């Protein structure tokens, strides 16, 4: 679930 | 990249006499211009940390290696700090169960998110601070 956080962060960063 | 050019400039600010090496005494000079006042032992430690070949001075390759690692580590810190700010909706410096829950759906129960907090909550205040967040994200 920290993995899910790492992944979605990687995709939705610098908005 | 073309960031080598920028690293050469930074190096040249340390290499006051332009001999292609940074000595403890040159480092000393730099740090006092930034308003620090390190000891000779502190200066030696900083040189030793960067001095890959152990010759007692820092050449541009040694400096470049150090700068590239510092930049990666700086980039990482900033990425984790940004993530932390996204969670910390109210900007209070702690992530609550309520903030983690909000974020985590975008579907967990109060109990499930309390569990997540506790796992990360080294200091037991029932919130996650930045230091706890870094621990959880980097372990
Ligand atoms: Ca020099
Ligand atoms: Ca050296
Ligand atoms: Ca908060
Ligand atoms: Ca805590």
């Amino acid at each position: 679930e920290v993995c899910a956080i790492k992944i979605q962060r990687a995709y939705r960063r610098h908005l | 990249e073309e960031q080598i050019a920028e690293f050469k400039e930074a190096f040249s600010l340390f290499d006051k006499d332009g001999d292609g090496t940074i000595t403890t005494k040159e480092l000393g000079t730099v740090m006092r211009s930034l308003g620090q006042n390190p000891t000779e032992a502190e200066l030696q430690d900083m040189i030793n940390e960067v001095d890959a070949d152990g010759n007692g001075t820092i050449d541009f390759p040694e400096f470049l290696t150090m700068m590239a690692r510092k930049m990666k580590d700086t980039d990482s810190e900033e990425e984790i700090r940004e993530a932390f700010r996204v969670f910390d909706k109210d900007g209070n410096g702690y992530i609550s169960a309520a903030e983690l829950r909000h974020v985590m759906t975008n579907k967990l129960t109060d109990e499930e998110v309390d569990e997540m907090i506790r796992e990360a909550d080294i200091d037991g205040d029932g919130q996650v601070n930045y230091e706890e967040f870094v621990q959880m994200m980097t372990a």
